[PDB]
């Protein structure tokens, strides 16, 4: 419980959380381990690091990608790289 | 921008006295002038 | 990948091709450099964090090379589109250190045919390559130059008679 | 060279010339000892 | 990581072995020059052994600052043994290894590292010439 609620949190999926990309990070809600106190606040922090994997992905996929060999005004854009430069380092 | 805008000039600065000479070079020494 | 870039790089073609590989070398180094004097062991997530915002400028690489290929003026004239295609990233430095020294042999081979009077082509990287003594043959770079060269130095083989 | 050039620098057999040799290999001697009494004394190692 | 220490250490010994065998009475004019003048390069890499003596004497040195210092001699080594390579390889001699010395000088123009010093040993070696 200690060192894996930091790598699903470091935006790695987890093995107790199920990365899905329709539901993102979810705990598996059915261990003796678990009771509902300590449950919610787990599903709480769950969607800070779901936004994180997206977002970096985001970022990964848009920016140095590509050599310029045409081309895709939101697949691509001077301002979609200058989007993702700022996201990081926000 | 990244080209030659500023190397390039010490390189036209010495084609074009290059073939000024060589115009001179027909005139002045070998006479079309007066051909 | 770090690997396999060195696995990319042997040498013991083209001469601007040489300078090309010779400082994708000179970058490995640091790479290779930069671990061990920095991060040996912290944290088991730290590492996982220094390297990704440094192995992203490494994997670019990949992508630029074949990680068939180019030579010639065809590697030294894309490389050179890869500066103006490029200058707003992380990816801006790595292009412009190797453009800078893929054109380190080309620019001495232009300073010769105009200063000295001595024609360098052994590779088909120069650009002008084939009685009234004119009969030279012609068929990025600055096109405005291109063809001052050749006449200013089809002139400098008559000023050396 | 230091026992040739003992035994002939008194030589009269040997003529003037090997006398003047002589001379000229105890100069060379002489540039040699001042490198070797540095060399003994920085022993500490000296690779 | 010691093995990659170990390419400056097989062209030191190489670099040597030129100076040793070559030190004969007869070879050719430019190679009697050359050895006197790749010796001098010896000698500037001493200087830098030198500093390095002083601190493994000390009682002090590492593997990891040991592979920083040698990494910008290693090219040094490389170019010296290349040349030394070539030299015995095509057994040239006298004015013939007076054109292989213009030639290497030519070939290196990406960094002129190499190429600043085989234009020394050859401004040495055409002083007598």
């Amino acid at each position: 419980m200690i060192h894996e609620l930091l790598l699903a949190l470091s935006g790695y999926p987890g093995s107790i959380f199920t990365w899905n990309k329709r539901s993102g990070l979810q705990v598996s809600q059915d261990f003796p381990f678990l009771h509902p106190s300590e449950t919610s606040v787990l599903n709480r922090l769950c969607r800070l690091g779901t936004d994180y994997i997206r977002f970096t992905e985001f970022i990964e996929q848009y920016t140095g990608h590509v050599q310029q060999q045409q081309g895709q005004g939101g697949l691509h854009g001077i301002y979609l790289r200058a989007f993702c430069t700022g996201l990081d380092s926000v | 921008v990244l080209m030659k805008r500023s190397i390039t000039a010490p390189l036209a600065a010495h084609i074009s006295l290059v073939n000024k000479a060589a115009v001179d070079y027909f005139f002045v020494e070998l006479h079309l002038e007066a051909h | 990948c770090y690997t396999r870039l060195s696995h990319f790089s042997l040498q013991p073609k083209g001469l601007v091709f040489q300078a090309f590989t010779s400082g994708l070398r000179r970058y490995l180094q640091y790479y290779r450099a930069c671990v061990l004097s920095t991060p040996p062991t912290l944290s088991l997530l730290t590492i996982g964090f220094l390297f990704k915002k440094l192995g992203r400028q490494l994997r670019y690489l990949a992508e630029l090379c074949g990680v068939a290929f180019p030579t010639g003026v065809k590697l030294l004239s894309y490389l050179y589109q890869e500066a103006l295609h490029n200058c707003s990233n992380e990816h801006y430095p790595v292009l412009l250190s190797l453009l800078k020294t893929s054109c380190e042999p080309y620019t001495r081979f232009i300073h010769d045919w105009v200063y000295s009077g001595v024609f360098r082509d052994a590779y088909g990287e120069f650009m002008i390559q084939v009685k009234l003594y004119w009969t030279h043959g012609y068929v990025v770079f600055l096109k405005h130059i291109a063809h001052d060269i050749y006449v200013c130095g089809k002139t400098i083989n008559l000023l050396k008679l | 060279i230091r026992r040739y050039t003992d035994q002939r620098s008194l030589d009269r057999s040997f003529g003037l010339v090997g006398q003047s040799f002589c001379a000229a290999l105890h100069q060379e001697l002489r540039e040699y000892y001042r490198l070797l009494s540095v060399l003994h004394s920085q022993l500490q190692s000296l690779t | 990581l010691v093995h990659r220490i170990l390419p400056v250490a097989a062209s030191y010994s190489a670099v040597t072995r030129f100076i040793e065998e070559k030190s004969s009475f007869e070879y050719g004019q430019v190679n009697h020059a050359l050895a006197a003048a790749m010796r001098t390069l010896v000698k500037e890499h001493l200087i830098l052994v030198s500093q390095l003596e002083q601190l493994h004497r000390q009682g002090l040195l590492s593997l990891q600052k040991l592979w920083f210092y040698i990494q910008p001699a290693m090219r040094t080594m490389d170019i010296l043994a290349s040349l030394a390579t070539s030299v015995d390889k095509g057994e040239c001699l006298g004015g013939s290894t007076l054109s292989l010395l213009h030639d290497r000088s030519f070939s290196y123009t990406g960094d002129s590292q190499a190429q600043e010093l085989c234009l020394y040993l050859t401004k040495a070696a055409s002083a007598p010439y």
